RNA sequence: ACUCUGGUUUCUCUUCAGAUCGCAUAAAUCUUUCGCCUUUUACUAAAGAUUUCCGUGGAGAGGAACAACUCUGAGUCUU
RNA sequence: AAGGUAAGUAU
């Protein structure tokens, strides 16, 4: 208990690694299995699982993941050097992909795990693509080795084909993100680790080798364990490993050595447990009592995993060997994390994680009490410690340097190390170590920093939380009571503080719309509200998805807009963006920060853009990687430059809101290039103001957008289905019911289980999963991720066109409809007003 | 008339005798959507059957579907095997039934006790 | 026995199905002396063991209690804590392919589990396949709440209606006020397990079910391995870990078939049940109604299905208890003795007692003009007038005594008719499947109890359940089934709570001392009962008993002054 | 490679029961909400609280089969 | 299961 505090002040000793992979990989019995290991009074039933990580009643009622889990223990490895590993046990469902980045941007590690049977998934990809983007070293755990044997029945070397084939593909997805070879997989290296989590099962190819050297002796387990893997046989007629096949149906070193003991280990067990089970133990030296063999044939199993394999020392060594510790971790963390940079001096001095250096928290996640009246920030410390009872200062996400506004004083009260079910009490935690902050919360929304007050005043703040996916659901909420409308908004502001993704926003007609990314995610975001934050009663509309607003066409004439001091106007064309270019954008491909030389020699080399027209770029839009672009095209000879960029700033801002808030349905614009093509400024510098000229460049590019065919814009989410063969075409007829197509349907290899793969409708996913799921009697599951935003069939401006109250209109009446209705839910006026 | 059901569902949404039996409209599995009407039956891999229901008739009602891919992915060698298999299974089911068959095709002579008492039960 | 009767039913295309009463009113029941001592019985339903698989249990498989004295087996006589071998556990698994249903994960039961269904009670709409029931709570006004502005459908995008399923699958947000709901499991991995379909194949073999992993060569795997066979060399003591033991024997594609089977088949050992605790078909409308069936076998699924979640929703934990055993204080008193009987005897012991109490009953005032024949009909032996049929009244419990009397005496008289040979065994399941499916028809209980057409309501639907399970195949409809375990079992429930009624109802009517708008007329009276007494309590009243009465008049008069809203004031 | 280690089964009694007592499931009474209503005795069906009943586990105690050797771990376990 | 007992003299 006292080594693992007295553990915390080496920074060396300590791995903050995150357990993240595809929904119901093994995550959460992995940490069950590692707590067992170091719990001894904490064991499973032989019936249900242990769940240690799921604490909310969600969890343990639902059966997935909701909330990342912090466990901080302390690990032997292979050699016996007790490690203290940090934890985060990431939800795996899709929708909760928030909940991973929350614990992802405190990591300095990833543990993918994925599934033998299933193998490589949607969430086990877009996982790898983001941890990949934070540069975080990224190794392999294939969980679930039992289902290869006593599910499959694969022979040896088929398990061993599928197990090859699940690591050569991670190998192809990461080198499609990550432009470092060290990145490679391979069990041979260490960066893979095997497991069964439900039978205690874990072992790398150093693990088992050092199994083997304990059994016989005089073996180089590292030595044994670098010809493990791969094409390598074993001949024991020279008792050496040869590439070529010393017989003709020689197997391979693995399938020999580690694949065939397991299977038969895991065959006598559950096959011969009267009758062979005993000499077997003897041959493996495993000792069970009598009444350890009159167990059932799964705690059998476990028990005597556990008694062959011990202590999981192989997950220990592979994170300590890639896995930076955060002394070492820290630098690449500051750079990707840090706003102010490396070259700053905090920065430089964060680098070296000094346990004595100026306090620098990085809190991302916000855990609720039992009551749930009080948060606790829970936060990665990077330099110096945090001391109970001690006044910080902590910033926010809108904090600045020059702005002190956003930063509040308040005092630290009792800090905890979190380990999932129980927290222990400590005075100080130094750099580098996983920390509940409590007394923070107050000025705590989402993410902040936390620092020293009355010095160390040049600390910014780090970046904001960067999520996989944008959250386009929207649920307007209303209390049945309005006399309660207040709890309602202090339960809104709690679930605010729980969600990293969710956005709640009040609307002009006084609806509170809640954002999220699908069903499962704002159930669990409502049932929070209700049970545990407002205690109301409440009323939830309809589901509905955002819009956004594209143009088509190029304004068919030059709009103009003249500010109220009659003394300055701005001429505007709206044209449409080329293919993937707002995709640039938004993946932060090209920056507004960029080197203005090079800004436009990369439109003038993908685009073809003009090398002046480029130049003449201003900035991107509604936010600095907004997909929308503003450029000028303003005759030089008829508008003075210098004169145009004193107001350059204010149409800056102007550009910027009228593309956050669209004309037609008061929402997001995409895929839209404003053109400036006459500027007339007022030559008096007060006559030229802010306040008049952001209006007015809003009310010019409105009409602007108008003039230009407008267009509406619907997310499509990405469906991925895992079901039998038979059910393929169930599930080709519920999507082709729902307004989806299949982009492809292939075998996955080693299973008989076909995943098809879909785009659907946002707006027309609602009970997709449960259709799919009712219709193929659960044979069929799919998860459902917002993929990208797509064109609404129909003229959105049309008046002509008459909406019929429920009734599911038909494809050219939905671009209209989904606008009018939306407007109806903002409060805005009837139809768009275009003189306005 | 399906299309309507579909609307009026919506709309409703929105807008002394000893009874043994159980009434007809006590019947919940009544549904609009053809989804839910005509929903895809389990084939548990062509090779598990409803419980109760006889596995010779669950046969014959299967989809194929498996069938069809096992006589297509099955190389000649393990096809070879599933056919003794299978020939040796019908053998063994020709035998039962042809033990197991009717008085009509059973002379008097060779008439078994059982057969015998199935026959005066007649 | 499921296997076996669907043969004697597909064969025997004329079945005889037993004449109920099988005895006559009035003939005596039959001696156990001279009529089932003597007499061998017929054979029983015994399905032919295969000599060659089905060996582990073919010893013992049709005995009654079968291992009990086998030590290595069972604990002993008291036949608890059976322990097996995967041998005899697989091939009893095989044995009962018929009544389990070869689901491996309960993805099945997706929205059509226990907490569904909880769901949808709480929320007062039903799965179509899922039962209907009465609402939790009525709340008619909030049911139809106005058109605010906030539900406006003027404001509401429909492009699929949102059906129950939905508002139960998520249940927190799909619809308002979601009290005392239940959050379903939300998915099972798929357990994808393929079982063997020969047994002439290994154990660990690629079946043609996976798709090909087609290991490509496109792209050469390049990985970090050393010069070979150049530097590492093994020791000769070193060999894989289990080399001797081969990779599978031939119980290791049953052994892990046994893994993916059923909750009793998974087991190597457990504890004994009673015959009684054992639903056999309970799976069957646990799991979805087979396609291409009737509206009234659906109908019967439905209410299964809805008795069987208002068991497991209304089910509170057994209250705490000392643990007092009838049939042991019996035997500590010198009143009953211990011996060993056939049932056929014993039930022909207790139809006469029952008959001998029943007419004990009867003649109770002395009144012989009512007489209970053997097979427990009450009738009068003549015209009698209207005083004397008023004076021979019975009520409802006596009747129902009468007709369970009725139809033990039923079961008693199949089994007696099936010991002296004029029914065959087939004829004799069949007869008790019938008896326990047809108790309204054959002994008319529920006029004297209306809650027991619960139970008979019930015993017709089972029998939709099996009987289209068993007249499935070639097999058709007739009166050959014989699966009488679901009739049997529910009005055993059905005794275990009749019981004490009766049995109170009876002791205290044969004993020697028979024993036996109030609210709003109670607090008056029993106010003025309590101020009197006391007030003559306190009165020294051995010289002034006189006033007591007059103490009760003022108490009228001022209550009277009090609803006269007059003046009330006594100067002495 | 050693000496001691003391069983299991079964019949009863007395208590405690959290736990699916029970991988099963009845009845009664009372209190509310209902549906029949025409008077109890039966009911329509949901809820809440109780009681009884069919069974159960743990522990302790007392007899019997048992007849006891030894299982078994404790250890210096021995070449 | 009932709410369906004529009462009265005479042995
Ligand atoms: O067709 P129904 O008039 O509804 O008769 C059915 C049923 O017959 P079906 O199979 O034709 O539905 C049974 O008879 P089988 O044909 O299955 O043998 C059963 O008869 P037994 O239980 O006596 O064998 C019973 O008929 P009944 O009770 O009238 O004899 C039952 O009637 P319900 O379905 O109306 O309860």
């Amino acid at each position: 208990m006292d080594f693992l505090a007295d553990l915390m002040d080496n920074s060396e000793l300590i791995r903050n690694v995150t357990l993240c992979g595809h929904l119901h990989h093994g995550k959460t019995c992995f940490v069950d299995c590692l707590i067992e290991q170091t719990h001894p009074e904490i064991r499973k039933r032989y019936d249900q699982d242990l769940c240690y990580t799921d604490i909310l009643f969600t969890e343990q009622e639902r059966g997935v993941g909701i909330k990342s889990t912090p466990v901080t223990v302390v690990l032997p490895d292979t050699k016996g050097k007790s490690y203290l590993f940090n934890i985060m046990d990431t939800p795996g469902h899709v929708n909760f992909s928030d909940e991973v980045t929350a614990g992802l941007r405190i990591s300095d590690g990833v543990v993918l795990f994925i599934d033998a049977a299933e193998g490589v998934m949607l969430n086990t990809e877009r996982l790898i693509k983001h941890a990949v983007q934070e540069r975080l070293a990224v190794t392999v755990c294939i969980n679930k080795i039992d289902r290869l044997i006593l599910e499959l029945k694969l022979p040896p070397t088929d398990a061993y084909y599928k197990l090859r084939h699940i690591v050569d593909e991670v190998n192809g997805l990461i080198s499609m993100y990550s432009t470092d070879e060290n990145l490679i997989l391979s069990p041979l290296l260490g960066n893979v680790c095997f497991s069964s989590s439900q039978y205690s099962i874990c072992f790398t190819l150093g693990s088992f080798a050092k199994i083997y050297a304990d059994t016989f002796g005089d073996i180089n387990y590292q030595e044994f364990a670098k010809r493990l893997w791969g094409d390598i046989y074993f001949n024991p007629k020279t008792r050496k490993f040869t590439k070529k096949a010393p017989t003709s149906s020689s197997q391979r070193s693995f399938v020999e050595f580690i694949l065939e003991p397991l299977y038969k280990i895991l065959a006598q067990v559950v096959g011969d447990v009267d009758t062979s089970l005993p000499r077997t133990l003897d041959e493996l030296g495993i000792h069970l009592t009598k009444e350890e063999l009159k167990l059932n044939i799964r705690p059998l199993l476990r028990l005597v995993c556990k008694k062959f394999f011990g202590e999981f020392t192989g997950f220990v060594d592979m994170c300590v060997q890639h896995i930076p510790s955060p002394k070492v971790g820290a630098k690449p963390k500051i750079e990707h994390t840090y706003t102010g940079g490396v070259d700053s001096d905090l920065g430089e001095a964060m680098s070296d994680c000094d346990p004595d250096g100026p306090l620098m928290c990085h809190t991302t996640k916000m855990y609720s009490t039992d009551d749930g009246v009080q948060f606790h920030a829970f936060g990665r410390v990077l330099s110096g410690t945090i001391h109970a009872g001690q006044p910080v200062k902590v910033l926010g996400e809108n904090y600045t340097l020059e702005d002190e506004e956003d930063s509040q004083i308040c005092t630290v009260g009792r800090l905890w190390i979190s380990v999932a079910r129980y927290h222990i009490e400590v005075n100080r935690v130094p750099a580098g170590n996983w920390v509940l902050i409590e007394g923070v919360d107050q000025p705590i929304v989402k993410t902040a920093t936390i620092t020293e007050p009355r010095g160390n005043e040049e600390a910014q703040i780090f970046r904001p939380l960067k999520f996989n996916t944008t959250s386009v659901i929207k649920i307007a909420v209303e209390p049945v009571n309005p006399s309660e409308l207040p709890k309602m908004l202090d339960g809104l502001r709690k679930v605010n503080k729980s969600y990293p993704s969710l956005t709640t926003k009040v609307e002009e007609s006084g609806e509170h719309v809640i954002l999220g990314t699908g069903e499962l995610y704002l159930d669990c975001v409502m049932h929070d509200l209700r049970k545990m934050y407002s205690e109301i009663d409440i009323k939830v509309a309809d589901p509905v998805v955002t819009f956004c607003e594209t143009v088509v066409e190029t304004s068919s004439l030059k709009c103009f807009a003249e500010t109220p001091n009659k003394k300055n106007k701005i001429t505007m064309i709206a044209e449409p963006l080329e293919k993937g270019l707002a995709e640039d954008i938004e993946n932060e491909v090209v920056q507004i920060t960029w080197n203005r030389k090079k800004l436009g020699e990369f439109f003038q080399t993908k685009y073809d853009w003009d090398l002046l027209a480029a130049r003449s770029i201003w900035a991107f839009g509604p936010d600095a990687t907004g997909p929308n672009i503003l450029v000028d095209d303003t005759l030089p000879s008829e508008v003075d430059k210098a004169l145009l960029g004193s107001v350059k700033d204010s149409i800056v801002q102007g550009f910027q809101w009228g593309t956050r808030e669209g004309p037609l349905c008061d929402e997001l614009i995409r895929n839209v290039k404003f053109k400036i093509l006459d500027a007339v400024v007022a030559q008096e510098p007060l006559h030229r103001g802010g306040g008049q000229i952001i209006p007015t460049a809003r009310r010019v590019v409105y009409s602007a957008f108008l003039m230009a065919t407008p267009r509406l814009m619907e997310p499509y989410y990405f469906v991925e289905v895992q079901a039998p063969a038979d059910c393929v075409s169930a599930v080709y007829t519920v999507l082709a019911r729902r307004r989806g197509h299949v982009t492809q349907d292939a075998p996955i290899p080693g299973s008989p289980l076909y995943t098809i793969k879909a785009f659907i409708p946002a707006i027309d996913s609602f009970g997709f999963e449960t259709d799919l799921r009712t219709h193929t009697q659960g044979q069929a599951f799919s998860l459902s991720v917002f993929h990208h935003w797509q064109i609404v069939p129909g003229d959105p401006l049309d008046k002509s066109i008459v909406i019929r109250p429920l009734e599911p209109q038909p494809a050219p009446h939905l671009a209209r409809e989904f606008m009018i209705k939306t407007r109806r839910r903002k409060g805005l006026s009837e139809d768009v007003s275009i003189s306005k | 008339k399906d299309k309507s059901k579909e609307l009026h569902a919506i709309k409703e949404r929105y807008l002394r005798k000893f009874v043994f039996e159980w009434d007809a409209s006590e019947d919940t599995s009544i549904d609009y959507n053809p989804l839910y009407k005509e929903r895809h039956q389990v084939q548990l891999l062509g090779r598990g059957f409803i419980a109760g229901i006889d596995l010779k008739q669950q046969k014959r009602e299967q989809s194929r579907f498996y069938g069809d891919l096992m006589e297509k992915r099955r190389t000649l060698e393990e096809k070879e095997q599933e056919e003794a298999r299978l020939r040796k299974l019908r053998k063994k089911e020709a035998k039962q039934r042809w033990d197991d068959r009717h008085w009509s095709q059973k002379k008097l002579d060779e008439m078994t006790d059982r057969d015998w008492r199935i026959f005066r039960e007649d | 026995m499921w296997i076996m009767m669907r043969r004697e039913k597909r064969d025997r295309r004329h079945f005889k199905r037993m004449r109920f009463p099988p005895f006559d009113d009035e003939e005596p029941p039959l001696d156990y002396a001279d009529n089932i001592l003597d007499v061998e019985p017929l054979e029983a339903i015994q399905l032919e063991l295969d000599p060659e698989e089905d060996a582990p249990v073919l010893d013992w498989f049709y005995d009654h209690q079968p291992l009990r004295d086998s030590r290595k087996y069972v604990n002993g006589s008291t036949y608890q804590r059976w322990q097996f071998t995967l041998p005899m556990m697989s091939t009893l698994y095989r044995l009962a392919n018929q009544l389990l249903t070869d689901l491996v994960d309960d993805n099945y039961f997706y929205l059509f589990d226990l907490k569904a269904f909880f769901t949808s009670k709480a929320l007062n709409m039903a799965i179509p396949g899922g039962p209907k029931f009465e609402p939790l709570v009525r709340d008619i006004n909030l049911q139809d709440e106005d058109w605010n502005e906030f539900n406006d459908i003027n404001k509401i995008i429909i492009r699929q209606p949102i059906r129950t399923e939905y508002k139960i699958a998520f249940p927190y947000l799909y619809n308002n006020l979601p009290h005392h709901v239940h959050l379903t499991w939300y998915h099972t991995p798929n357990v994808v397990f393929i079982k063997t379909e020969d047994p002439d194949l290994p154990a660990f073999y690629f079946d043609p079910l996976i798709n090909p992993i087609s290991h490509r060569h496109s792209v050469k795997s390049q990985e970090p391995l050393p010069d070979d066979d150049e530097e590492f060399e093994l020791p000769e003591f070193v060999e894989p870990f289990l080399k001797d033991t081969p990779l599978y024997t031939d119980n290791t594609a049953n052994g892990i078939a046994l893994l993916w089977a059923p909750r009793p088949f998974n087991l190597r050992s457990g504890r004994t049940r009673r015959a009684l605790d054992i639903p056999l078909v309970k799976n069957w409308y646990r799991e979805h109604c087979p396609a291409g069936q009737p509206v009234k076998v659906r109908v019967s699924y439905q209410k299964l299905l809805k008795y069987y979640v208002l068991n497991a929703l209304k089910h509170r934990p057994p209250k705490a208890q000392k643990k007092r055993y009838l049939f042991r204080s019996f035997k500590a008193t010198k009143f009953f003795q211990s011996t060993k009987l056939d049932w056929v005897e014993v039930g022909l012991q207790v139809c006469r007692q029952g008959y001998n109490m029943l007419n004990l009953l009867i003649h109770r005032k002395n009144l012989n003009y009512l007489h209970l024949d053997y097979n427990f009909n009450l009738k009068p032996v003549k015209t009698l007038t209207t005083k004397e049929r008023k004076k021979s009244r019975f009520g409802n419990a006596f009747h129902l005594c009468r007709e369970v009397l009725r139809l033990t005496k039923l079961v008693v008289d199949s089994h007696v008719q099936y010991r002296l040979g004029n029914v065959d065994a087939f004829q004799l399941a069949d007869g008790l499947q019938y008896i326990f499916a047809h108790v309204g028809q054959l002994t008319g209980m529920y006029r004297y109890k209306y809650k027991l057409m619960r139970q008979i309501r019930m015993c017709k639907d089972l029998k939709h359940l099996i009987y289209y399970r068993f007249n499935t195949g070639p097999v058709g409809k007739g009166p050959g089934c014989g699966f009488w375990a679901a009739g049997w079992r529910v009005w055993l429930f059905f005794m275990r709570g009749i019981t004490p009624l009766l049995e109170r109802w009876l002791g205290n009517l044969l004993a020697r001392q028979f024993e036996g708008q109030r609210v709003e007329s109670h607090f008056d009276l029993e106010l003025r009962a309590a101020v009197m007494h006391d007030i003559l309590d306190m009165m020294p009243e051995g010289i002034k008993q006189n006033k007591a009465r007059t103490i009760l008049q003022h108490l009228s008069e001022a209550w009277r002054c009090w609803k006269a809203n007059i003046p009330w004031k006594v100067p002495g």
